[PDB]
């Protein structure tokens, strides 16, 4: 009697749903209502479901030449495009000029034909107050035949993963910091770019050459310290601030929070991580 | 004895109830009361979510998708699944709409899971899980006590009007590849490395891939190792590969651990080497 004590809970959420009894009057007007209203949704409403789960857009192209045949009015809040700019052209007029050719790999159907699939991540002309401006479009679709008449039917979609760290970057002037790797002898083997604003050296002139060598003397003990804390602290962070040896501006105040990256397997120390921020 | 003729009543029209279903002719047949009464709930519980939406080529859409869409409710409750569903779990959606969601994940992703109910956009959501599913290189072929545990990759929104409607994608089984001890050391890497990076498939050999990240991404890619560790499959975000020269490659990959055990890779080129007079680790510097 689990059986039916799911069966009137089942009845009673009936009721409930039905816009108008004893279960088998509830059941029989269910069964009007259903009337009232062959798959469980209709493509009207699943094209909006995917919409609502999917920052993406509906196009199809000629497959021999990429001409634009049919785009969704989803590519303007997607793409920041007007329909204006995808009617009338190529797939090619929206790529970066380096995915033409893998685009035209994809499009080519020597191989796979009518009804195959298609997968591909290239990167299309957002719309620009300049100059173009390029976004990352993941492109799932099928061939198919148009009614010279092979297509494909895609769609393309933002965000199907997290966004990466493009930049750091955490103003709009120059840099305040950098990250660097270091081995557990502390020798630099990674630096960022932004090492050239913060601290006045090159990378390779970081490169190959120990942290505490840039450190002040007065100051050196404390950096050691600190680092024998983080190899020991195995993956939690530890910041310590210093004396760093600029290139033009003497002795910079820094701050170097430093972790172990532990590999994930076999939990052994590929590197430290530092971000050294001018104080 | 007038109670029986009452329930043959009931019965007879919870069987036209069935047939008023929006399945195909003779699919009722093979359903038993509680689905047919659990399908006929959700059915009415998607026509009165589809009805707070304000709004030919519309089933293009469901086609150009290689994963299904799933709304899931606020308590865990599969609310819909799309029919395609079937050829990623086996499962199809007659047995599935209506049940919980935590009645087919793998018991160590409900927390992820109900963390993701409850660098990213505040209501983008992006998780891996695995899900029941009975299929095999034969097709359906496994009954769902010996189901086997399949990683998706699910990205959607959370919409409350409330829910989160999800596309959940396969990651494939393993053109450009490369193979990987579990501590990530190449054991083999495509010879389009030249061409692409810079490096001699040999040279790779024995060396760490964490050496060859940037460091800006090496966070993400640590956690995407972490889920390919523990579920056995993952695919990252966006991250930058270092070439030999100077510079970096942006790229995106997936990873599955095979057999003892070994990784393979599959990786998608997003853009050309920038930055190729900029050295930055120092192997590059060496190799310069
Ligand atoms: C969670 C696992 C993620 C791994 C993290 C480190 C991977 C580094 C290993 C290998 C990186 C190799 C990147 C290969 C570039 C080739 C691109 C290409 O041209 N492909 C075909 C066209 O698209």
């Amino acid at each position: 009697r689990r059986r039916r004590n799911k069966m009137t809970a089942y009845i009673t959420e009936l009721s409930d749903m039905v816009p108008t009894p004893d279960k088998l009057t509830i059941l029989r007007m269910a069964v009007s209502h259903m009337k009232s209203l062959p798959s469980f949704l209709t493509d009207q409403e699943l094209k909006h479901l995917i919409l609502e789960a999917a920052d993406g857009f509906l196009f199809i192209v000629s497959c021999e030449t990429g001409r634009v045949v049919y785009v969704s009015d989803s590519v303007t809040p997607v793409l920041n495009q007007p329909q204006s700019e995808w009617f009338g052209s190529t797939l090619y007029d929206q790529v970066h000029p380096d995915d033409v050719d893998k685009l035209r790999e994809q499009l080519s159907t020597s191989e796979n034909a009518m009804g195959s699939r298609r997968s591909f991540i290239c990167r299309m002309r957002c719309g620009t107050s300049s100059e173009p401006h390029f976004v990352v479009v993941h492109c799932t679709g099928y061939i198919k035949a148009w009614p010279s008449k092979f297509c494909l039917v895609a769609i393309g979609r933002l965000q199907v993963t997290s966004s990466p760290n493009c930049t750091d970057m955490s103003n709009i002037c120059q840099p305040t910091e950098f990250i660097s790797r270091h081995n557990i002898e502390g020798i630099f083997t990674f630096v960022d770019h932004r090492c050239v604003a913060t601290v006045g050296y090159q990378p390779q002139e970081l490169l190959g050459k120990n942290i505490v060598e840039f450190c002040h003397p007065e100051d050196q003990q404390l950096l050691r310290d600190s680092f024998q804390q983080v190899v020991k602290l195995k993956g939690q962070v530890l910041s310590v601030m210093f004396r760093f040896r600029s290139k033009t501006r003497e002795w910079l105040w820094m701050r170097t929070s430093s972790f172990t990256f532990q590999n994930p397997y076999s939990d052994e120390i590929e590197y430290i991580i530092c971000t050294n921020t001018n104080v | 004895d007038a109670a029986r003729s009452r329930r043959s009543q009931e019965t007879e029209v919870l069987y036209q109830l069935a047939h008023t279903l929006p399945f195909a002719r003779g699919v009722s047949a093979h359903l038993d009361k509680a689905s047919i009464m659990r399908l006929t709930i959700s059915y009415l519980r998607m026509h009165r979510l589809c009805a707070a939406g304000e709004w030919p080529l519309d089933a293009c859409y469901l086609k150009a998708l290689e994963g299904f869409v799933m709304v899931l409710t606020a308590e865990g409750d599969m609310a819909y699944l799309s029919e395609n569903v079937s050829k990623h779990l086996g499962l199809s959606q007659l047995e599935l709409i209506g049940h919980s969601i935590f009645d087919f994940i793998h018991p160590c992703d409900q927390e992820e899971l109900q963390d993701a109910l409850t660098l990213e956009a505040p209501t983008e959501r992006h998780f891996s899980l695995r899900m029941k599913s009975t299929l095999t290189s034969r097709g359906r072929t496994l009954n769902l006590k010996a189901a086997t545990w399949k990683v998706l990759h699910c990205s959607g929104h959370m919409r409350a009007y409330q829910c989160l409607v999800l596309i959940c994608e396969a990651i494939p089984h393993p053109a450009f590849l490369s193979r990987h001890s579990l501590d990530m050391k190449f054991t083999y890497c495509d010879e389009r490395i030249a061409e692409v990076a810079g490096y001699s498939p040999d040279d790779l050999i024995g060396c760490s891939a964490y050496e060859y990240i940037h460091a800006l991404d090496s966070d993400a890619v640590s956690r995407s190792i972490h889920t390919l560790l523990s579920k056995g499959q993952a695919v990252t975000g966006q991250y930058r590969f270092l070439a030999r020269t100077g510079g970096y490659l942006w790229t995106q990959t997936q990873a599955t651990v095979v057999s003892s055990e070994s990784i393979i890779c599959v990786h998608f080129l997003i853009s050309r080497v920038e930055e190729t007079g900029v050295v930055l680790s120092l192997e590059q510097t060496e190799q310069h």
